[PDB]
C-alpha cells in the first residue's frame, strides 16, 4: 500500500498536463484563426450582397417609379 | 467476470465496472412524476421520468428523491432507480455481474436487509456486498489509518481508523448536509427578493451553491468586509434571464456546517465533532490521527474549507500535535475509486455473500460474518 | 382588376420587408462577425498564456 | 372599430349589411403599424398612405390614418374601452405564470394563428413588443405561417386522422348510457 | 392576362426569396446565440480562474 501513488499520481502529473497544453494548443490553432478569416470571408460577401441589391432596388425603382 | 460498483449515494448515484478510474454513469437519483394535464396526443408519454431525463423535463415534473437521510423511505422509486441504472446507463444484464454497493454507517437494518433481499430477488445478482462508505474513502487515498470525514448530500460520518482496525466506538455520524445546505440557502436567499419554493427550483438553487458559495476562513471578518465593501457581491443568469446577486449569502451558506445552530441543530460544528471522534479513541493512536485527517464526499468541494477546518481543528488540539487535512482533487468520486479498489483485490473475492448462502439463511444473512 | 391590385401591392410590401430583411440580415451577420473575432482574440490571448504555460 | 372611426371622414355605414362592407375595407386596407408614434405623425403630415376603395356602387373613398388605428386596438384595448392590455402583454403574462423552466422554450415557440393574425406587419409589432418586456438574454421567435386562417383546421384534420386518437370519440351508446354531460367527463 | 401573369410570377418569386431570407437568418441566428453563451462561459471560467488563482 502506497506504492500505488506514485504509479497513478506521477503519470497525470505530467502526461496530463502535456496532453492537455497539446489540445489546448491544436484547438485554438484550429478555431481562432479559422473564424476569423472565414468571418472576414463572409464579411465581403455580405458587402457584395449589398452592392447587388443596392443596384437592382435603385434599377427596379427607376423604372417602376410612374 | 467484472464486478459492478455502484455506489447509490443520496444525491447523485454513481456506478461503474470494478478496475477503472472513474465512475462510468453520474447521474442524479430523482423519480419524478408529471404533474399537469397532457393535451397532444400520441406524443410518448411516460410516468415516470427518472435520473438524468428527469432534470431536463423538470419544468412540469414533481421530482422526489427516494433517499432521505442515507435510509431509504419509497422502495419502488429505489427499485425504479437501479433498474435504470443497471438497464439504460450501463447496459448490462444483472444476472452475469456482483454488486457492491455501499452504505452509511449506523443505519437501520431493515434498510440493509431489503436492499439486499431485492439484489437477490428482483435483479437476481450472482452475489452481493455492502460496504461501509468511509472505508472505501480511506482506500482511495491509499492510507491504511486515518479518520475520515465523509460529507456527503444526505448525511455527514467520521469514521475513524487505524492500522485497519475500525473503531465502533468512535463513529459520530451527523445528519446535516448538502440538503439541509441546499434548504438552508433557498431560506435565506429570500432575504432580497428572490423566492424559490417548487421542488424543480430546489436544483437550480443547489447549481447557485454549487457554483457561487465558498467557506470563509474567519466568518466575522467575512461579515464585516461584506457589509461595508461591494467586493463579494458575484451574479448568476437564471435558466430565463434576470440575473441576481449574491451578496454575503455566499459564505453563509456554507457556514452552517461549523454552526449548525443556523438551522436549529443543536450538535457541533464539522470541526468539532471531529475532534470529539478523536479524542473518543486511545491516547496513542491520536497523533496518527491529527496527522491524517482526510476529506471525502462532494460536500467538502467548498473552495476554502481544508484551511479553515484545520485552523479550527489546530485552534482545538493540544499545540504540539501537527494537524494535516487531506484534500484530493477526486473528492467526489473518492468513495466509488475506493469501492473499485476494493472490488480489484484478490484477498476480497471470497468475502462476496453468494446466493446459496442466501438462500440457506434468508436476508438476515448480511448481519452475519459476511458483513 | 382587383387581381392584379392586389398582387401588386402584396408585392411590394413583399419587396420592402425582404428589403429590411436584407439590411436585418446583414447587420447581424456583422455583428456576429464582429463578435467572433473578438473571441478569436481573447482565443490568441489564451494561447500566449499557453505558451507561457509551455514553461510546462 | 373601424366603422365608428370612419365616421370621422363622413362615410357613415349603419345597416348589418354595411358592417359587410367595412369588413372588406378592414381585411383589403388596413395594416399593424410598427411603431404608432411615427406613423400618426407621418399621415398626418404627408400624403403618401392615403389608399382609396371603391365602394359596391362607385363613390370611391379615401382611408387616411384609419389604416392602421383600426388594427392598433389590439395592442391598446383602451381604445374601445376595454380595460385590459393588449395582446403584445396579456401573451407576456401568461408566459410568466408558468413554471420558470419552460419560459425559454415558450419564448422561442411563440405561435400566431386565427384569421386576425393576418395584418400585414404584425409579425414584427409583436416581436418588438415581447422583446421589449422580456428579459434581454432570451430569444424571441414568432412563428406566423402563411396558412394562419386555416391553422386550426388543418391540425384538426391531422387530430382526426391518427390511429392513436381513433378510441377517444365518444360513441353513440356512451352518451345513451350517461347523457349530454358525457362531454365533461374522460372523454373530454 | 398579360399583366396579371407577370405579377403572378413576380410576387411569387419574391416570396420564395421571403421564406429563404427567413431560414437563413434563423440558422445565423441559432449559430450567433450559440457562440454569445460560449462567450459568456469562457469569460465566466475565467473569473473563475482568477478567484482560483485570489485562492492560491
Ligand atoms: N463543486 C461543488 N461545490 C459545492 N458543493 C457541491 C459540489 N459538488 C457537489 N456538491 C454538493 O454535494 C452533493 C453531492 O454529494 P455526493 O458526494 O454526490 O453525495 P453522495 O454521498 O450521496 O454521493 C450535491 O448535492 C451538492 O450539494
Ligand atoms: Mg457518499
Amino acid at each position: 500500500d502506497f506504492d500505488d501513488i506514485h504509479r497513478k499520481r506521477m503519470e497525470k502529473d505530467l502526461n496530463e498536463l502535456q496532453a492537455l497544453i497539446e489540445a489546448h494548443f491544436e484547438n485554438r490553432k484550429k478555431e481562432e484563426e479559422e473564424l476569423v478569416s472565414l468571418k472576414d470571408r463572409i464579411e465581403r460577401r455580405r458587402a457584395e450582397r449589398a452592392e447587388q441589391q443596392r443596384i437592382r432596388n435603385e434599377r427596379e425603382k427607376e423604372r417602376q417609379n410612374r | 467476470t467484472t464486478a459492478l460498483v455502484c455506489d447509490n449515494g443520496s444525491g447523485l448515484v454513481k456506478a461503474g465496472f470494478a478496475g477503472d478510474d472513474a465512475p462510468r454513469a453520474v447521474f442524479p437519483s430523482i423519480v419524478g412524476r408529471p404533474r399537469h394535464q397532457g393535451v397532444m396526443v400520441g406524443m410518448g408519454q411516460k410516468d415516470s421520468y427518472v435520473g438524468d431525463e428527469a432534470q431536463s423535463k423538470r419544468g412540469i415534473l414533481t421530482l422526489k428523491y427516494p433517499i432521505e437521510h442515507g435510509i431509504i423511505t419509497n422502495w419502488d422509486d429505489m427499485e425504479k432507480i437501479w433498474h435504470h441504472t443497471f438497464y439504460n446507463e450501463l447496459r448490462v444484464a444483472p444476472e452475469e455481474h456482483p454488486t457492491l454497493l455501499t452504505e452509511a454507517p449506523l443505519n437501520p437494518k431493515a434498510n440493509r436487509e431489503k436492499m439486499t433481499q431485492i439484489m437477490f430477488e428482483t435483479f437476481n445478482v450472482p452475489a452481493m456486498y455492502v460496504a461501509i462508505q468511509a472505508v472505501l474513502s480511506l482506500y482511495a487515498s491509499g492510507r491504511t489509518t486515518g479518520i475520515v470525514l465523509d460529507s456527503g448530500d444526505g448525511v455527514t460520518h467520521n469514521v475513524p481508523i487505524y492500522e485497519g482496525y475500525a473503531l465502533p466506538h468512535a463513529i459520530m455520524r451527523l445528519d446535516l448536509a448538502g440538503r439541509d445546505l441546499t434548504d438552508y440557502l433557498m431560506k435565506i436567499l429570500t432575504e432580497r427578493g428572490y423566492s424559490f419554493v417548487t421542488t424543480a427550483e430546489r436544483e437550480i438553487v443547489r447549481d447557485i451553491k454549487e457554483k457561487l458559495c465558498y467557506v470563509a476562513l474567519d466568518f466575522e471578518n467575512e461579515m464585516a468586509t461584506a457589509a461595508s465593501s461591494s467586493s463579494l457581491e458575484k451574479s448568476y443568469e437564471l435558466p430565463d434571464g434576470q440575473v441576481i446577486t449574491i451578496g454575503n449569502e455566499r459564505f453563509r451558506c456554507p457556514e452552517t456546517l461549523f454552526q449548525p445552530s443556523f438551522i436549529g441543530m443543536e450538535s457541533a460544528g464539522i470541526h468539532e465533532t471531529t475532534y470529539n471522534s478523536i479524542m473518543k479513541c486511545d491516547i496513542d493512536i491520536r497523533k496518527d490521527l491529527y496527522a491524517n485527517n482526510v476529506l471525502s464526499g462532494g460536500t467538502t468541494m467548498y473552495p476554502g474549507i481544508a484551511d479553515r477546518m484545520q485552523k479550527e481543528i489546530t485552534a482545538l488540539a493540544p499545540s504540539t500535535m501537527k494537524i494535516k487535512i487531506i484534500a484530493p482533487p477526486e473528492r467526489k468520486y473518492s468513495v466509488w475509486i475506493g469501492g473499485s479498489i476494493l472490488a480489484s483485490l484478490s484477498t476480497f473475492q471470497q468475502m462476496w455473500i453468494s446466493k446459496q448462502e442466501y438462500d440457506e439463511a434468508g436476508p438476515s444473512i448480511v448481519h452475519r460474518k459476511c458483513f | 382588376s382587383d387581381k392584379l391590385k392586389e398582387a401588386e401591392t402584396r408585392a411590394e410590401f413583399a419587396e420592402r420587408s425582404v428589403t429590411k430583411l436584407e439590411k436585418s440580415i446583414d447587420d447581424l451577420e456583422d455583428e456576429l462577425y464582429a463578435q467572433k473575432l473578438k473571441y478569436k482574440a481573447i482565443s490568441e490571448e489564451l494561447d500566449h498564456a499557453l505558451n507561457d504555460m509551455t514553461s510546462i
